[PDB]
């Protein structure tokens, strides 16, 4: 269709995945669904998979990418541990991740923004790493540690481009300290704020 | 697993005899006696030992994955047969370091607690220092240190007098600095030329 995709809201299970595709016609714009995933206290995995945005042309399949929005049982906690560690995303709309327990993010296709928020619980963390493991991402916009902030984000982020070339329009990252770009694509990162970082390292090929 | 809080006088803590896969020991000497020599033992399970910063710890595992922790003064590790791992929690002196007797091939070095100005390496940071033929452990150690550390520190290595040292510099100048440089003695030639750094987690391969 050229109406849109209508919601998709998942609620538990050990892991999820929602697989969207559009398949319009070539002079067509659909804009695809709006996904919502909640874990319940057995999330360790989600993935939210769409096709690829486009612009409407004469033999080009015009879309729109749906927002995501994905939330671990205790992400409102102040104590308990948090389950969601691995999001994977092929294209998105306004994405949004909320875990304590998320160490990696897969990337893939057309992104208009991500913003990572850890768990509020108050204890500090130890562990702060955030593995970005990318292949053919592009972004309209930020891919942000919104935890960094006002609270306590990622120290070391790691960039792992793979097979194909990805660009990120902008990466907020106030608390990171390390960055480093890995593997076997370029990575390209059009604007950087991350004003305590004291090294930056590529090691990819 | 043993709450030990408040029990002072204890100088001798023997759970050698302990026998299953995981009948795991987890210990912490309540010792504040200066100087005093303590001795901690494991047994076959995966056993936690934590000695005093205020003692000389002689800190031995059994069998298994045993954890070794490091506080302070002239701490003797020996974790036995198994992937045991050494967490150093603190600086130590010059002369009061810990010495690790049996390091081998498995066993894992915990340097988190000693990354003073940020976080380690990360790298398999790996070529030995060398110095020459009649070079003094008081020169190995500032040659170790010569670089900055202000900002960043970092994990170095040599093997003086027939034992391998490794070191963390969190200081300015090329002198080791009793108070912020580490030290770690680990008994006889063991060559970490392979081994990697996980975070700040030293692998021996
Ligand atoms: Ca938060
Ligand atoms: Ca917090
Ligand atoms: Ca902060
Ligand atoms: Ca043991
Ligand atoms: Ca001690
Ligand atoms: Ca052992
Ligand atoms: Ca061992
Ligand atoms: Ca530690
Ligand atoms: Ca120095």
């Amino acid at each position: 269709s050229t109406t849109t995709t209508g919601a998709i809201a998942v609620t538990g299970g050990t892991a999820v995945t929602v697989a969207q595709t559009a398949g319009n016609a070539v002079n067509t714009t659909l804009t695809q669904a709006d996904v919502t995933v909640t874990g319940n206290s057995s999330t360790t995995a989600v993935t939210v998979t769409q096709t690829a945005a486009a612009t409407a042309g004469a033999t080009v399949a015009g879309r729109v990418n749906g927002a995501v929005t994905i939330t671990d049982s205790a992400a409102a906690s102040a104590t308990t541990a948090g389950k969601i560690a691995t999001v994977t995303l092929g294209s998105f709309g306004a994405a949004t991740i909320d875990s304590s327990a998320l160490t990696t993010v897969n990337l893939s296709g057309t992104g208009t923004s991500l913003g990572i928020g850890r768990g509020a619980l108050t204890a500090t963390p130890t562990a702060n790493t955030l593995t970005l493991n990318v292949n053919g991402l592009t972004t309209t916009g930020a891919i942000t540690d919104s935890e960094a902030a006002a609270d306590d984000g990622f120290t070391t982020i790691n960039i792992a481009g793979s097979t194909a070339s990805s660009t990120i329009a902008s990466l907020v990252a106030a608390d990171a300290t390390t960055l480093n770009i890995s593997g076997d694509a370029r990575v390209t990162i059009t604007s950087h704020t991350a004003a305590a970082l004291t090294g930056i390292t590529v090691t990819n090929s | 697993n043993l709450t030990n809080t408040g029990n002072t006088a204890v100088t001798s803590f023997d759970a050698s005899a302990v026998t299953g896969t995981g009948s795991a020991v987890t210990f912490v000497s309540a010792n504040t006696t200066v100087g005093e020599v303590v001795t901690i033992r494991g047994g076959a399970g995966a056993d936690s030992l934590t000695g005093s910063a205020t003692a000389n710890d002689t800190i031995i595992g059994g069998a298994g994955a045993d954890t070794l922790v490091y506080t302070g003064g002239t701490d003797t590790f020996t974790g036995g047969t198994g992937a045991d791992i050494f967490d150093i929690n603190a600086i130590g002196t010059s002369t009061a370091f810990v010495t690790i007797t049996d390091a081998a091939v498995g066993d894992k070095l915990d340097l988190v607690g000693i990354s003073t100005n940020g976080a380690i390496a990360d790298g398999a940071f790996g070529a030995a220092v060398t110095l020459g033929a009649a070079a003094t452990l008081a020169q190995y150690l500032d040659a170790a240190a010569a670089g900055d550390g202000s900002g960043t520190s970092v994990a170095k290595w040599f093997q003086f007098g027939g034992d391998t040292y490794v070191v963390v510099d969190s200081s300015a100048g090329a002198t080791f600095v009793s108070g912020a440089d580490a030290v770690i003695k680990l008994t006889g030639l063991v060559t970490l030329t392979t081994s990697a750094f996980a975070t700040e987690v030293l692998t021996l391969a």
